[PDB]
């Protein structure tokens, strides 16, 4: 997916926030990896 | 209530550990005093 820079910190277990509240949330026992990078020069 | 869930879990671990080892201390003290009383009781039975 694509998110704004404001929500970048929001991707972590137990975090609140607009995306966390109503769009996308992580479990506490999430066993995985998170990768994100800027794409302003393309979008 | 007043903290993040993970930090609260870290906090609760402390209470868990403290109360658990305190219970262990009470149990050990009970064991020792039980040894005392049972030895004394058998002594009393022999006396009687």
């Amino acid at each position: 997916f694509v998110i704004r820079g404001d929500e970048v910190r929001q991707i972590a277990p137990g975090q609140t926030g607009k995306i966390a509240d109503y769009n996308y949330k992580l479990p506490d026992d999430f066993t995985g990896c998170v990768i994100a990078w800027n794409s302003n020069n393309l979008d | 209530s007043r903290l993040d869930k993970v930090e609260a879990e870290v906090q609760i671990d402390r209470l868990i550990t403290g109360r658990l080892q305190s219970l262990q201390t009470y149990v050990t003290q009970q064991l020792i005093r039980a040894a005392e009383i049972r030895a004394s009781a058998n002594l009393a039975a022999t006396k009687m």
